[PDB]
């Protein structure tokens, strides 16, 4: 336990990790923390080099307050261990083997401090927040996306019809289901073509730029690039990728492709709950989010805050900051274990989805502010009058909220009222609000 | 059950789905910019009120995003009224123009606000 | 709960899943199982198609014996939901969202039945067991690999020196650490070149074909292909990939590349413990293994049986069968929930590693039989006389075991004896056995 | 001192150089001049060839009038020493080593006579003056460019906004700062796109062809070509390069690219003052200018004459002639040491910038005449009414001057008056002139 | 502070930002051409008064650069008045045309001068 | 001379330069050093951004011992000014224009501190010493 080095002075170029460790009964913390570091980084060949130069080292332990068997072990890894511009390699090195160490009951990676000297080896987002608003010419309000349901079984032509109806109503984006790639019921090229026809028509009609997240996720890198190539030929603004199922190697290739060809990249987080749900084991979503900002994506599905306890809303906001801002000061209250400086790597727009209703508009606006995309499924598609009206409903609801806020109203205190007044002059909104009006009013 | 019209519902981005801002609503918006310390600026256009794609069709290229600057960004202005004034100035001059107010956040070097302040007859 | 359909008669083309579900207190199993299926697969657009055609359906529940709150929910998904030849898409569709369903405390995917009509859309392994023995001309005994340690910090030239020493001693393969990609201390092209020099020299010396698993894992698909391209130019037999960190999309591209250029593909399972360790949550390694056989790899690190309880050894053997054989009959004793027919897709060689010593040779041989690679780190590199002798030690130990077995001896009863006799005529072996000889003899 | 050959009769194919030499105290001139030539061009291998064929030779010395320790040593180099079409090689051969000769206190190359037989091996400017006016349809007046300030930190979208405002006011070109390549605050593709949008809009508005010098300067040749490729895809007229920082090899590649694709090339002279400022040491800008005309560029920043003594204005005019004309007769009064015949290689438009104000318009017009571009920073951007008005101001000022000149007025005698009358009918001009009006009127 | 109009300020290259040349100003320009020995020539256009890009959009390609030749370059003309005359001739004939005077320097084989001599109503 | 900032605390990501300056008779050092920095890095567009973020700044002067008219002016440039992996761009930005500043008799760049965050954007030598042996 030449791996537990409380004397250690981290370097500016170190990669630091905060592991939530649940040791096996008997093994001391210090031994715990020294084991995380030991085969998280590292005979005669051993003397052909210097251990000390490439070893991860646990320079700090901390007892988790409340719990039994849990510490926060802080590990430092030398810059040299990592291949420049490779999230795949950062992940293999840090999380490749230790999660299976006998001596640990469970392990959870909570945070990583990516030093500026490593951040600079990544392209990061093809465009990022600022560039995207400017390319889309949209400022002053969260962006609105519509979810096309059902998830599978729709034809390419019906896909585009729902896409056109939803966009012409006031939403900025439509989204391919993360599962729609190319299938017997809908091959990708057919979808791309029809969606392109539908988004241009909705653009021409409303006078506002539209986008449809065309999913390029595919079986092979070649096929994924072939799909983004056609989106480029069609002249559309955004493509989509399922970064965890496709994988970091592919995602990094697509994010480069997007940068080189001017396409925005919408990232879906399918499969994340497999790794980031359990509090004692896995990788916290904030680590998955920093990795995405590094690999690249202009948008990332971040969950919803709708019906989340404040402590949760806080953890969420911590990772939102990590996604969007340039510098995030350490803050355990929000689950930020290290101060993260992004040295001007573009910020990613958080995408909020999952059960959002117009009467949730005030809070969402409030919590996320303008730099976010709010995505609705049942709210649009599920409106009594169809997709367009459904779309108006959300767009007026959002606009009512922004105006209110801009006028100095408290969205947290007056949410229901603001919504309710808007209903007075938006039939569309009125129709969306009826079941809610009855319960609250 | 109502049908959203496919014609005559041309939009202008933020706040364009709400009823036309009143002089006071307008003023409130200007004041918000001011409260946050953004620099207001007017922009107007007389020909292409909407985005189009004449010169190029590659991803992210659109014509008509840029409008003409009305005078200069209003650095240091402290009275939301000065701004409303200019709007007034602009419409007398170009009654056929679309006029929008924009606000710069130079700390982040972004446009943090953009709404239509006046549309020509029939819009 | 139009998703719980015990009347349902699975079709030959269905994809079936066995989920280990731990419902939230209150929610019945049937409701449990219907929720896994409901947003594991699936408004007006809904009437534009047929739900019934694309819905996952829970046609069966089962109470887990012993435990409290656990069932085995069996879900059926229609063939049409899946993009042909895409493991990325199979994973997005099945495990993309449900692991985060509120109503579940925890969920674990234990098995999948891949129908022959879907298996036939995959290339599978670039070569597979039979082709690899034939290309390497090695028959009648497990293959032996050596692990080069330390994991990081060795120079390209020292890498190759250890590679040559280890191979010339009787081992068939040397392996790049899963973490060695391209780094400041060792850029990839330099490693490839030196390793190639070292494996040819060891081949020329011994008269036996040698291979070094050259890691092509990289930040982008383009870079990964660029590395396999140089291995092809050098004329070497095998390359390596970290399929979970690189990702299925990249892996499928590299496996195709390998097929097209004659390279064997060695797969490392880095990061698996993050997903497959916890018994209530995640994806069982057997599912990760079927996915690899589908995406493609000729070899796959499967763990070690060394010091595993029989119930564990059994689960292991169940997934070994699933990796190597053509048809595996359902067997819950071994954790095989569905009969799996591979319709002649090549088999993958299981790679056993982790703390293996020569005195473990008899059991390994016994448990895995000939179609496996046994990998040693400390056993080779850690031998008192260096890599070569270390290598002889393992190779004679292995050969003693095969001969014994071939003569009708019981490896399980006579392991220690067989080892011990070999030590009588292999100094090298003798040196490796001294600490063990003292304890057992 | 077989290198001092006053008897020597230069050949029509010789490359001649005029070096300003400041010998070390003691060493005679003849020895001076023979040393410049000796290791500025040139054992047994020596007898395998003929010295006399490849030697530089000092066929003439001259005492610099006024000064102490200075001569003008004239060196002749054989055509054969030089690689055809390579400015890099002309420079390596002539200026590669002698500037560090112990025996010289300081050395300055003042001029080179490029023979017609070497000039014909270069493409020269992608287009040149005549072709550019014809492609742009602009005749009869100097061209006007606007400088976008600040130099760094502007966003791609704000860049284009300033570009559009400045162009719609009457200026022909806008210019990327020589430092803007691709950076965190503004990546190149984003700038290219927005600038293209802005220049087309200004073109459509005014009815006059516009251009924006899109900087393609980059870290590598591949990246530089990739940027010019997108400018070609956008259909824009001109790209820009920093020939001294990018280097002659890259510049020659970009100038070829431009010729092959119809793009005008604007050259910026960043870094020149590092080499051409000091009167005793370096390379005079006239040599750097001939090299640019040879390597290729359609425009070249030549400084300003604004507030330069006549002797200086003269040296400037000497290099302007060398840039634009077909044949320049020797003229020491203007710093032209050799008669230069360009055998129809296109001429380059001199670009005047640095502190130019409208009240400087009369003189600039006067000094440079029509074949020049006048570039303004503070004059446009710095106008009290913004970029457009700023632009009108300069454009009317320029037009007033041309008209006056055309009417037979003396710009040198009536500058102030002409400006002043124009102010009477150009508010815009009036606003730009107020501080000046007060001082002079 | 004034706003340069984004509409109705169509230009024609050299001298088009100055107030319309007077008969004498025009004449002065013609004489300059003559003094330097350039050959004057009239060119007119009735449809596309401005550059456009219909046929192609590659770098340097524009439609509308070329206008129609009015008669022939005026070789040897010695009286700036002959030239003004033609202008007169041209406008009677095509009162809707844009008319510009151009001058050739054949020693350099370039157009050394080009200015608008008459614009149709509304320009 | 908002460019002479002796209070300035260089950042780990800054590019620092040591210029040997020989000012024109009359102009103080501080003014010297502030001019090197001013058009070695940097109207209304000016207010569309933050000067302070992209300005070079002279955070230190030093009199050259022995000589007359010479100082060592220390300039700090923000990481953001530089294109990753481009020596051409580092050179254009630092040495592109100042050597011709009227107010300087002569200028000599003596050293640059390349921060680790910029060094990591370069490949550097194809092989380097160790690999070559």
């Amino acid at each position: 336990l030449t791996y537990y080095t409380p004397e250690y002075q981290t370097k500016d170029t170190d990669i630091l990790a905060a592991f939530r460790v649940t040791p096996q009964p008997g093994v001391p913390p210090e031994e715990a923390g020294a084991a995380v570091a030991a085969e998280s980084s590292t005979v005669w060949t051993d003397g052909l080099t210097s251990l000390d130069r490439y070893k991860g080292r646990c320079y700090r332990i901390e007892r988790v307050v409340g719990e039994k068997d849990q510490y926060i072990a802080y590990v430092a890894y030398p810059l040299d261990l990592f291949e420049e511009g490779s999230v795949t390699n950062m992940f293999t090195s840090i999380v490749g083997n230790v999660f299976g160490f006998k001596a640990l009951r469970a392990l959870r990676l909570e945070d990583l401090r990516i030093p500026p000297a490593y951040v600079k080896t990544f392209q990061g987002p093809p465009h990022g927040i600022q560039v995207e608003r400017d390319k889309l010419n949209k400022y002053g309000r969260p962006l609105l996306g519509c979810t096309i349901k059902p998830k599978l079984g729709l034809s390419a032509k019906n896909y585009g019809r729902a896409v056109y109806e939803c966009l012409r109503g006031g939403l900025d984006f439509t989204k391919d289901d993360e599962n729609v790639n190319s299938q017997p019921f809908m091959r990708w090229r057919d979808r791309f073509l029809f969606c392109a026809e539908a988004l241009y028509k909705a653009q021409a009609e409303t006078g506002e730029i539209k986008g449809h997240y065309l999913n390029a996720t595919a079986g092979t890198c070649e096929e994924m690039i072939k799909r983004a190539v056609f989106a480029r030929e069609l002249g559309v603004p955004i493509v989509m990728h399922d970064y965890l199922t496709g994988g970091f190697t592919a995602n990094t290739s697509l994010a480069h492709y997007c940068r080189d060809n001017g396409l925005l990249l919408h990232i879906h987080r399918a499969m994340h709950a497999v790794i980031d749900r359990q509090k004692n084991h896995g990788i916290h979503f904030r680590v998955l989010a920093k990795a995405l900002r590094m690999s690249g994506g202009d948008h990332i599905h971040s969950g919803t805050v709708v019906g989340k306890l404040e402590g949760e809303r806080d953890i969420t906001l911590g990772f939102v900051d990590l996604l969007r801002d340039d510098f995030v000061e350490q803050d355990r209250s929000r689950g930020i274990y290290f101060t993260q400086d992004w040295v001007s790597l573009p910020g990613v727009l958080p995408v909020a989805s999952g059960g959002i209703h117009v009467w949730h508009m005030p809070a969402l606006t409030e919590i996320f502010g303008d730099d976010s995309v709010l995505q609705f499924g049942g709210m649009t598609l599920g409106h009594p009058w169809g997709n367009a009206p459904g779309a108006v409903a959300n767009r007026v609801a959002l606009e009512a909220c922004v105006k209110a806020r801009n006028e100095g109203r408290d969205l947290a205190q007056e949410g229901n009222e603001i919504i309710r007044e808007a209903c007075k002059w938006s039939p569309e909104l009125a129709a969306a609000c009826e079941v809610w009006k009855e319960i609250v009013f | 059950m109502q049908v959203w019209p496919p014609i005559n519902k041309k939009k202008y981005e933020t706040l364009s789905y709400l009823p036309d801002l009143s002089q006071e609503q307008l003023l409130s918006e200007v004041e918000y910019l001011l409260k946050n310390g953004w620099v207001p600026c007017l922009e107007f256009e007389t020909e292409h009120g909407f985005v189009y794609r004449e010169n190029n069709k590659s991803p992210g290229y659109y014509d008509g995003r840029y409008w003409t600057m009305w005078k200069l960004p209003m650095f240091g202005c402290t009275d939301a009224t000065q701004v409303l004034a200019e709007v007034e100035e602009a419409k007398k001059a170009y009654p056929q123009a679309w006029i929008r107010i924009i606000g710069f956040d130079n700390v982040r070097q972004v446009q943090c606000i953009s709404f239509i302040a006046y549309k020509p007859e029939g819009y």
